[PDB]
């Protein structure tokens, strides 16, 4: 592959490439992980919002049903 | 004619430049990791409060029901 | 040599890209941290509210249980 | 002057060593990040499932509250 400018074609710089070979690949992974990470965050953020809307409807109805229930008690 | 040193110095500059970036990126991932891990703590709190609320609503229903039935 | 630090320059560029993606993810997770917090609250109020209706319901049932003797 | 071309040899050799080291550090650095990332996706996944259970429980309440509202009503005759 060759990630670097080779000078002393010695194995010491042969290890640099090997190393950069792996780093490059792992960055690829990191990119997709980041992308997926971002979309899950979005999707969930929206759901959370939805979840939240239902939470109100429910609490409202609950509190109201509560009011009734409370009057029928005294 | 050791211009070769020039190159080696350039490559070196490139390599440490990359390590620095891989550094920002590395911490960046550590932060997200710790951030959502922390948020998990907020989500399961929400999970139990809702589980509870569901239980209470269910109970409330069958009690209000038994109420209606006890009317006769 | 007939070899260069080109890919190294590419790798260096994608890394910085992922760095950008992750900065955006950060803003998103914080937007999430904000939302989760509100759900935490709305879930907390919800429990409280249902807890109260559970109570009303219980007493309500006890009323007619004994009203019927 | 030979004593200069001699410093350039050592200097260039030293830079390589450092460069080598730099790549060796990038390796674990990027390896750690991959682990933190997986762990995150994983955590994000199960947390996502918790939210699903949350939403469903929200739908349960919304439905159940229908009998509750009915029962109440049937009480005021
Ligand atoms: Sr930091
Ligand atoms: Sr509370
Ligand atoms: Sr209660
Ligand atoms: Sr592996
Ligand atoms: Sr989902």
């Amino acid at each position: 592959g060759g990630f670097i400018r080779r000078v002393t074609n010695d194995a010491r710089e042969n290890e640099m490439d090997e190393n950069l070979e792996q780093v490059s690949g792992i960055i690829g992974n990191l990119r997709h992980m980041a992308l997926d990470m971002g979309n899950e965050i979005d999707t969930q953020n929206r759901q959370i919002d939805r979840i939240m809307e239902k939470a109100d409807s429910n609490k409202t109805r609950i509190d109201e049903a509560n009011q009734r229930a409370t009057k029928m008690l005294g | 004619s050791k211009q070769a040193l020039s190159e080696i110095e350039t490559r070196h500059s490139e390599i440490i430049k990359l390590e620095n970036s891989i550094r920002e990126l590395h911490d960046m991932f550590m932060d997200m990791a710790m951030l959502v891990e922390s948020q998990g703590e907020m989500i399961d709190r929400i999970e139990y409060n809702v589980e509870h609320a569901v239980d209470y609503v269910e109970r409330a229903v069958s009690d209000t029901k038994k109420a209606v039935k006890y009317q006769s | 040599n007939l070899t260069s630090n080109r890919r190294l320059q590419q790798t260096q560029a994608q890394v910085d890209e992922v760095v950008d993606i992750m900065r955006v993810n950060v803003d998103k997770v914080l937007e999430r941290d904000q939302k989760l917090s509100e759900l935490d609250d709305r879930a907390d109020a919800l429990q409280a509210g249902a807890s109260q209706f559970e109570t009303s319901a219980a007493k309500l049932k006890r009323k007619y249980w004994w009203k019927n003797l | 002057m030979r004593n200069e071309l001699e410093e350039m040899q050592r200097r260039a050799d030293q830079l390589a060593d450092e460069s080598l080291e730099s790549t060796r550090r990038m390796l674990q650095l990027v390896e750690e990040s991959k682990d933190a990332g997986i762990r995150t996706l994983v955590m994000l996944d199960e947390q996502g499932e918790q939210l699903d259970r949350v939403e469903e429980g929200m739908n349960h309440i919304n439905q159940d509250m229908k009998e509750a509202e009915k029962n109440l009503k049937d009480l005021g005759k």
